[PDB]
């Protein structure tokens, strides 16, 4: 046949600056979290009702209510106030900073991407460096190239002079520049498609001519692997260097929060300066609040506690021995809240109840009709109880305790059709017989109940352990016959006897000849087995079997025929 | 190896008959062998 | 020891789906009841058929 | 255990079933493509 | 939950009226039935000796 | 003597093939939350539908 | 050494992974018998075909369609290999069970079992698609598992009488 | 992946379903024209899947000027030049590569591609075909 064709997808990426700001449209601008005094959401804090919607569903910051867009006086949307769960913000960066998953999580992103070792490239975030010429496209007068651990001399002071302050800063950070912004502009600037034949052609080499060849063998595949999936995507390298940071729905924030005032109070202290610093200060805040653990020595508070980043984030039974196998009991107690839906439900239905109001308080107050409903609406509906996890059919019982049978705490209430056909259809306890391991049984008679069969099922005693002397018993004409006796207390449940056997010879037993024959000079013959006599003759058709067995081995063979015999009967 | 067909994977052992469309054999597998340890 | 093996156990192959009736393929498993070199055990290769 | 000797562990493969000669077979060989022998080892 | 003092602890699952319960050569039914079973594999053989004593004692009016 | 008085789940029901049972004890909040908190990190999670009778692609709501 | 082009790699590949196969089978069932557990082999030839399953493209062979160093499948590098000469050399590789299962189809997968930063760094990087067809996938988006219950989707002649 | 989960139903399916040439030239064709991630990987491993079904399928045609046009999008060339030398003995040939200068030319492209790698024999050849 024809598959029913399903085709669902989910993809991440990279977020542009652009997505960032879509989201929340917005800006946290403020470090503050609650006023001391009012108790309420500060104005352009964390949990600022512009940003991210009412505390309370259809209450504004002034108090004015509607029934469920923006507030005259305030501006909060009349929406409910489930949209805290899900509603961005975000922050503006007054200086760009590397995203630390793609700088110093080994192998470095960024580092295999531009081609400068990491050591090389972490100075020019974290220490006072500077990296000359970052760009290429556009026009350069200056023979600087590389990193620079000093500053250059002439650059304080001669250049800035000669070509006055203002008319400096348009070119200036096209020389020279410096922090992870000095990053994005190499990585804006970089041609993904220069870097694969650059890749290639130097790996070429390598190969015509040990365990650095090796080494830059693999970085060359990684680098040309790297820049092959930017260009068949739509994730701009840029991307790795953050300049909006996104901001948590206050829902999911009620260290964190801590960790957002950090990286505000040092941007709002940078604006206020417009140095390299300050910019260190908030590039270590935002590599603290996205990924911890990847500097050395985490962030700590006062009380000796490491800071936790997003990178943390996302990284009684009684036995019943009469129940049957797919049964079990539930105290009324447990039963009562299980089924309440469904008691709440029959008593409307019946009319016992005007409404769901009035259904409540009969539940409340032990009222006797609500046990024979809870009766009804309990049969037929199968309950999961945690081959851990089976599906039985509940009864009520007297008592607090549930009741499972002797072969085997959660309750769940399958609620949805489709939820109950598959309890009662795949997950209760008779289709579930063997194991899937090797096909064995999973339901054996254990313990008391094998001991039982085993007594049962021991036949009577043999040789010097049933008569003192050296030799040198009932005849029963059915089974039913020796059991009555067996009742009256006339024989005892190992007492050897003889059945008269009326059915073809299907008795196990050693394949043995006879250990006598008996053979009448009339034509007839006794056949005597270890376990069975057998009556023939010469002259006749007759062949008669008399079973020596115990009413015991009687009992285990009536036990399974009767009940192969009774299910067949009701089914 | 993302999937397999009723004839490479046979009988099944809880059922009798060959294994129908839509079992979870891996996990099957997975608990037939963690389950005795 | 045994829950940490059962999870790997079950990652590893919890997307193995029976999705067809045939794959249609042509290789088989020889197996041989005769090894020159030793005698099988008979139940245990019975099991394995 | 197959054979560490090369040879026999070809034979093995044959005697067990896991490779034979019919399954050695190119796009060239299966597609009809004799002018292909022209352009290589030349 | 009961328990002796040889590590033997049970839930109570059954309480029965004084004349369904086994019952003693002097008439008296017993109190409690405890499983046989529970003895051999846990190995707790203490119990057995602490029972018969207790027997002795309480006839006996000894401790 | 003397007595005294005292004071994968997932996996089971996939193995069962009960899928309609496995998603009522489910259930998305754990999904949509997770998404949110992937953004707090620059990056985003959308789930698509292709429709295999015109193959329209449908954003959900997520 | 003894064998050309997609033969020394193809019929080597097939050597080294059925002994593999053979052996890993045998070395899990020894430890199993000796305790006496019985577990038909079905249920460990499912595991260990995931082990077996990848070969590894040689650090020579370079091209457009594969990188040295990728991991690709078995029944897709003996396919190349019938169809193209373009350098794919590849070697069997025995993947134990967790790098096997931080090698799927599904970056869902891998993600909610190890290492989820650098999972999700990796695959957000190059805009990676999840098409959702095992089954803890659609466990945490919350959906209906493709498999048992889920799998394949679950007036005229009027007022025209006779007059009469 | 739309046409993948149909030749799926196919190929592993009953007999009557079983993909044929023009089966596998749909499924060809939606990896050549994918509008984004690399698919060079995918048609190389559907074409040896019809290369181990050569005892019921043949190409023809468009089988060859789809591969053509593959393996020169993505500079596999000397792959493409094996596909030309089939494509030239059938009728046609060269007009079905060019698709009528849709999908950015793959005629040209095979052209440009031979000149821009110096294996100026093999397009003189391919000038004898057009």
């Amino acid at each position: 046949m024809i598959d029913r064709y399903k085709h669902q997808q989910l993809r991440i990426g990279l977020v542009s600056p652009q997505q960032i700001s879509a989201w929340a449209t917005g800006e946290v601008t403020k470090p503050y979290t609650f006023h001391y005094k009012t108790n309420k959401p500060e104005k352009d804090g964390l949990f600022c009702e512009r940003i991210f919607g009412p505390i309370k569903s259809g209450i504004c910051a002034c108090g004015n209510y509607r029934v469920i867009k923006f507030c005259e006086q305030c501006g909060v949307e009349f929406v409910d106030s489930r949209i805290r769960r899900y509603q961005m913000g975000y922050i503006k960066l007054t200086c760009p900073v590397t995203h630390v998953w793609y700088l110093k999580r080994l192998p470095s992103y960024i580092a295999n991407l531009l081609d400068k070792p990491l050591k090389e490239l972490e100075g020019l975030v974290y220490c006072d460096f500077s990296f000359a010429r970052p760009i290429t496209k556009k026009p350069t007068f200056l023979r600087l190239r590389g990193s620079f651990e000093y500053e250059i001399q002439s650059w304080k002071y001669s250049i800035p002079l000669f070509f006055t302050t203002q008319g400096f800063e348009i070119f200036r950070n096209r020389e020279i520049s410096t922090g992870a912004g000095a990053i994005r502009e190499q990585l804006a600037d970089l041609d993904l498609r220069i870097i694969i034949e650059n890749s290639l052609v130097e790996w070429k080499q390598l190969g015509e001519e040990d365990r650095k060849i090796v080494r830059r063998k693999d970085f060359l595949v990684r680098r040309m692997e790297l820049a092959k999936h930017f260009i068949r995507t739509n994730i701009e390298p840029e991307w790795m260097v953050l300049c909006l940071l996104p901001v948590l729905p206050p829902e999911l924030r009620p260290d964190i929060n801590e960790l957002y005032r950090r990286v505000i109070y040092r941007n709002n202290t940078l604006t206020d300066l417009l140095v390299m610093c300050q910019e260190k200060l908030v590039q270590e805040a935002v590599d603290t609040l996205l990924d911890n653990g990847i500097r050395g020595q985490p962030m700590r508070d006062g009380h000796n506690k490491v800071y936790k980043s997003f990178s943390d984030v996302i990284e009684v039974i009684v036995v019943g021995p009469s129940l049957s196998l797919h049964r079990c009991g539930l105290p009324r107690e447990i039963a009562i809240e299980l089924f309440q839906t469904f008691v709440i439900r029959g008593l409307i239905r019946q009319h016992l109840a005007s409404n769901i109001g009035v259904a409540k308080s009969q539940i409340r107050e032990k009222k006797p009709i609500v046990w024979e409903i809870l009766q009804e609406v309990m049969q037929g509906h199968p309950v999961l109880l945690n081959l851990g996890i089976q599906s039985f059919q509940p009864i009520l019982v007297e008592g607090r305790t549930i009741c499972l049978h002797p072969l085997v705490m959660a309750v769940h209430v399958p609620l949805s059709l489709e939820a109950q056909a598959e309890a009662r259809l795949l997950m209760f306890s008779h289709m579930n017989l063997l194991s899937p391991a090797i096909g064995d049984p999973i339901s054996v008679p254990t313990q008391d109940m094998l001991i039982g069969l085993y007594v049962l099922t021991s036949g009577t005693r043999r040789g010097i352990c049933a008569n003192r002397y050296n030799p040198c018993e009932p005849f029963f004409c059915n089974s039913y016959d020796a059991i009555g006796a067996y009742r009256q207390k006339r024989i005892n449940l190992d007492s050897p006897l003889w059945l008269r056997w009326q059915l073809d010879q299907r008795v196990i037993a050693s394949k043995e000849v006879p250990i006598e024959v008996h053979y009448e000079s009339f034509g007839n013959y006794h056949e005597i087995y270890a376990h069975y006599l057998i009556v023939r003759s010469v002259k006749k058709e007759t062949l008669y079997i008399y079973i020596r067995t115990t009413v015991g081995h009687i009992s285990f063979y009536r036990e399974i025929e009767e009940a192969i015999q009774g299910f067949s009967q009701a089914c | 190896t993302s999937w397999i067909c009723r004839l490479c994977y046979g009988r099944s052992p809880t059922h009798g008959d060959l294994v129908e469309l839509g079992e979870a054999v891996g996990i099957i597998a997975g608990q037939s062998i963690g389950e005795p340890g | 020891d045994a829950g940490y093996l059962t999870r790997r156990l079950v990652e590893v192959v919890q997307h193995i789906v029976v999705r067809r009736t045939d794959c249609g393929t042509i290789r088989g498993i020889s197996v041989s009841p005769r090894n020159k070199s030793r005698m099988m055990s008979e139940r245990i290769f019975i099991q394995t058929l | 255990w197959f054979p560490e000797e090369p040879f026999e562990a070809f034979k093995e493969m044959r005697e067990r079933k896991v490779f034979d000669v019919s399954d050695m077979y190119t796009i060239a060989d299966v597609w009809g493509w004799t002018w292909e022998k022209d352009f290589k080892n030349k | 939950k009961v328990a002796g003092r040889h590590g033997n602890k049970g839930i109570i699952s059954k309480i029965l009226p004084r004349q369904d319960m086994p019952y003693l050569q002097d008439g008296r039914p017993v109190d409690m039935v405890f499983n046989p079973l529970g003895v051999p594999s846990r190995m707790n053989v203490g119990q057995i000796f602490e029972c018969s004593l207790g027997l002795a004692g309480s006839l006996l009016d000894r401790h | 003597p003397y007595i005294l008085k005292l004071i994968m789940e997932v996996w089971a029901l996939e193995g069962f093939g009960v899928a309609h049972i496995l998603q009522e004890m489910l259930t998305p909040e754990s999904f949509r939350l997770l998404v949110r908190e992937l953004r707090s990190l620059a990056l985003e999670l959308n789930h698509f539908l292709v429709s295999e009778k015109n193959f329209q692609i449908n954003r959900k709501e997520v | 050494r003894i064998l050309g082009i997609p033969w020394g790699f193809l019929i080597g590949a097939e050597l080294t992974i059925v002994q593999s196969r053979i052996s890993l089978v045998n070395k899990i069932q020894k430890v199993y018998r000796s305790q006496g557990v019985q577990i038909h082999n079905r249920h460990i030839e499912i595991i260990v075909r995931q082990i077996t399953s990848k070969v590894l493209v040689s650090e020579e062979g370079m091209s457009n369609v594969f990188l040295p160093g990728e991991l690709i499948g078995l029944l897709r590098a003996e396919r190349t290999g019938r169809a193209l000469e373009e350098a794919i050399c590849y070697r069997a590789v025995l993947l134990g069970i967790t790098r096997a299962s931080l090698n799927t189809q599904s970056f869902i997968s891998e993600a909610s079992f190890q290492e989820t930063a650098r999972v999700l760094a990796k695959a957000a990087l190059r805009g990676r698609i999840d098409w959702l067809k095992g089954l803890k996938e659609n466990v945490v988006l919350g959906g209906v598992i493709p498999a048992g219950t889920g799998f394949n989707k679950g007036d005229i002649l009027f007022y025209h009488r006779e007059f009469c | 992946e739309v046409a993948y989960a149909t030749f799926e139903n196919m190929e592993y399916g009953e007999d009557f379903m079983k993909p044929d040439t023009e089966t596998y030239n749909w499924v060809i064709q939606a990896y050549t024209r994918a509008d984004s991630y690399d698919r060079v990987q995918d048609v190389a491993e559907l074409l040896g899947m019809m290369v181990e079904d050569y005892k019921r399928v043949q190409p023809n045609v468009k089988t060859h000027a789809l591969l053509v046009e593959c393996f020169t999008k993505y500079c596999v060339v000397k792959e493409a030049i094996r596909h030309f030398r089939a494509l030239k003995n059938f009728e046609g040939g060269t007009k079905v590569l060019h698709n009528a200068g849709n999908f950015e030319d793959p005629l040209s492209l095979y052209l440009r591609a031979l000149c821009r790698e110096g294996r100026i024999v093999e397009l003189i050849d391919a000038l004898d075909a057009m």
